RNA sequence: CGAAUUUGGGUAUAGGGGCGAAAGACUAAUCGAACCAUCUAGUAGCUGGUUCCUGCCGAAGUUUCCCUCAGGAUAGCAGAA
RNA sequence: AACUGGCGAUGCGGGAUGAACCGAACGUAGAGUUAAGGUGCCGGAAUACACGCUCAUCAGACACCACAAAAGGUGUUAGUU
RNA sequence: UGAUUUCUGCCCAGUGCUCUGAAUGUCAAAGUGAAGAAAUUCAACCAAGCGCGGGUAAACGGCGGGAGUAACUAUGACUC
RNA sequence: UGACAUUGUGAAGAGACAUAGAGGGCUACCUUUAUAGUUUCU
RNA sequence: AAGACAUUGUCAGGUGGGGAGUUUGGCUGGGGCGGCACAUCUGUUAAACGAUAACGCAGAUGUCCUAAGGGGGGCUCAUGGAGAACAGAAAUCUCCAGUAGAACAAAAGGGUAAAAGCCCCCUUGAUUUUGAUUUUCAGUGUGAAUACAAACCAUGAAAGUGUGGCCUAUCGAUCCUUUAGUCCCUCGGAAUUUGAGGCUAGAGGUGCCAGAAAAGUUACCACAGGGAUAACUGGCUUGUGGCAGUCAAGCGUUCAUAGCGACAUUGCUUUUUGAUUCUUCGAUGUCGGCUCUUCCUAUCAUACCGAAGCAGAAUUCGGUAAG
RNA sequence: CGCGGGGUGGAGCAGCCCGGUAGCUCGUCGGGCUAGGAACCCGAAGGUCGUCGGUUCAAAUCCGGCCCCCGCAACCA
RNA sequence: CGCGGGGUGGAGCAGCCCGGUAGCUCGUCGGGCUGUCAACCCGAAGGUCGUCGGUUCAAAUCCGGCCCCCGCAACCA
RNA sequence: GAUUGACCCUU
């Protein structure tokens, strides 16, 4: 027979993901000190739309 | 076919060399030892990668073996091999054949 | 609706798969393809329940 | 015929591989496995061809065995010594 | 499929023509005689000789062979009480 | 499988998939115990799988034939 | 999936090898004691 | 976080059309399906030596038997008749006939009467060694069988007979394994010994039966070929189809033949369809229709006639006739 | 006009591989309660087997003088 | 490929791990309650446990040659 | 709180 699609999947030449407009892997802040001693305040300053 | 158990038939055994007296028993064919050269010579072709390598038989045909009786002499324990002709029943044990009865 | 060259499931004068959909868990690639170590098939009567 | 639209250029995917809105389609006029060179003067119980003259002798299509039936071995038939 | 003879493998004379039929098998020539087949002309060779039969408004004409039957006819010819 | 709408019946015996192990079952190499002087020959068993057992058809698929029943010929709602 | 190697250090229960004491008229698979060659997992 | 567990290395057992490599009989009135004519046996075909074909005809074989083998002895079978008491056409049946009309494991054909049949007694020659011979035949093998030799036995009073089955079928190489025999030869530096390898005879099997280890599909297909071979035409044949005769039992109120015509029987080009496989598979473009020409006559109409169960009209049967 | 099934009693007709002359089919003097009535047997059959024969086991079917289709010619490439 | 509990009725079943030989439905044979009508409850056909040997208190139960059932698709002359 | 279903003819 041949490969078959879900077999060429994962060669990852045309089924890559399309990563260009994204905005950014979305992790949370990394655990230095005062994330698990205290707190640490930040600010929203955008919402945004990640394609 | 029923064969009796005892018969007087010729030995060779070099201190008989006469008919004498042989129990008799059916030939049962012994098991194909290891070690053997031929099934040394087997495993060794067999060891690795080529699949079988010697020819399995498949096409079977016949539906009875030859029976062989084995005739030990009761005087010198001499043994001697003979075959009879293929049967699909085969009985040693002696229960004769009876003509004026009924059934 | 491919050709039995391009899937399992190719081929025959009725578009069938033929055999059972459902692969086993040991099944290899080129072979899963279908309803994966599926415990159950069909309509479910159901709710999730956590 | 305003969009699952059309298209340039750049870029990725390479042969039992790719790619396929799936026709075994397309992958440089080549695709139910591309092209190039080599192994390779591959094998062919099958088809075709097989080059001067004269003289003498001169058949067989039958027997047996063969995965044997378009083939061979064997015996026969023929030549030469 | 039969004791065989041939064609294949073979020309020659005859069957118009024809692998196999008939005659006969083959060096190059010359005389004679023939085979099978023929002798009105084609065409070499008697429009010979002899006795009959036949006239068809689809005659017949020489084996293999290239076809005709049952049944009929005061057509005509020859044959018992 | 193929928009809406409406419905998607029965069958887990078969094949497949899945799931505990209740298992006189089968069960490799290594490991162990008898013997042999030793190469070796004999015995259980915690492996997985296969069995067994359960589930599953919007998995693959399947959805017959008989016997009896009533007064036009039939005729079977009903019972096996 | 198993075994061996990588691979090193400590903990309760299950099989034999009771030399012996709980049973039914020249006597059955049989629950259970010293555990100083032995056992893997929960 | 996790921890001597995962991981990794090696071996071992599963699983593994995801992939790989292969294979997927022969004969054959094409091939396929069927069958086995593939190894065999009987009768016939088979044409009075032998041999002899077809997917000819009627069948059979892959078994069965410690007796259904071997010897000896005694007796005679099937059937018919006259027969006893229940009791009868078919129990028990005493005689008389009885050439086998019975039986002999099975298919058929041969063979057999103080037996080769049926009873009874004994028995293991269905044993050992190796040769020779007949059939198929290459005068190879296999299978089967024949007559001896040298033994050892059985049976009988003995002569004799017996080397499986009354004869003609009932079967199997190399390699490997396994058993039996000498406990004989070898393990190559002398060998306790085990193990292994040889010598001779059997058994485990190839039924495609001189013996490969073997599933499909291709309407996506390929190559070498084949007119050795199918699917057109053409060719031979004409069963079948179609058409036409002969004879008349009858139908036609009478009346075989105006018109028909049974039971039989003789024929005609192939517009049917078969049967065959001669030509063509380095290709003869295929169904029908359209178009157009021509030909045949077994004449539907038209021309002219004969005959009717032809009064007239309308019909029906025939002739010359394809203009 | 297929070696294939039929003319299966007044309909309807199932076994069809041997007819003491029913090959199967509601009622009618009568079986227990007779209050008439409500399932089952016979003294009623238009098959004298579609009709002329006798190879005639009793035949008058398995021979013939009348029509078609319940798996009737799918064939042409 | 030394084959796995197993062969208990005309159609289905295990009782047995040291010895009591025997049953559940249908198709039946028979008996009645309710007054009578299937169901409703009570005894019987096929069981000599498929020739056989062992325990002389109990072999259908435990073993040893066999017969059309077979998934032990279990390193297969 | 079980299984008791049915019963062809006139004012």
């Amino acid at each position: 027979g041949r490969v078959i699609r879900n077999q060429r999947k994962g060669a990852g030449s045309i089924f890559t993901s399309h990563t260009r407009l994204r905005q950014g892997a979305a992790k949370l802040r990394t655990l230095d000190y005062a994330e698990r001693h205290g707190y640490i305040r930040g600010i929203v300053k955008q919402i945004v739309h990640d394609s | 076919v029923n064969v009796p158990k005892t018969r007087k038939t010729y030995c060779k055994g070099k201190t008989c060399r006469k008919h004498t007296q042989h129990k008799v028993t059916q030939y049962k064919a012994g098991k194909a030892s290891l070690f053997a050269q031929g099934k040394r010579r087997y495993d060794r072709k067999q060891s690795g990668f080529g699949g079988q390598t010697k020819p399995v038989f498949h096409k079977k045909a016949k539906t009875t073996k030859k029976v062989v009786l084995r005739l030990e002499c009761v005087k010198c324990k001499t043994r001697a091999q003979l075959t009879l002709k293929r049967c699909k029943h085969f009985e040693l044990g002696g229960e004769k054949k009876q003509k004026g009865q009924a059934l | 609706a491919m050709n039995p060259v391009d899937h399992p499931h190719g081929g025959g004068n009725h578009q069938h798969i033929g055999k059972a959909s459902t692969i086993s868990r040991g099944a290899v690639s080129g072979q899963k393809a279908g309803l994966i170590a599926a415990r159950r098939t069909g309509l479910l009567r159901g709710s999730q329940k956590t």
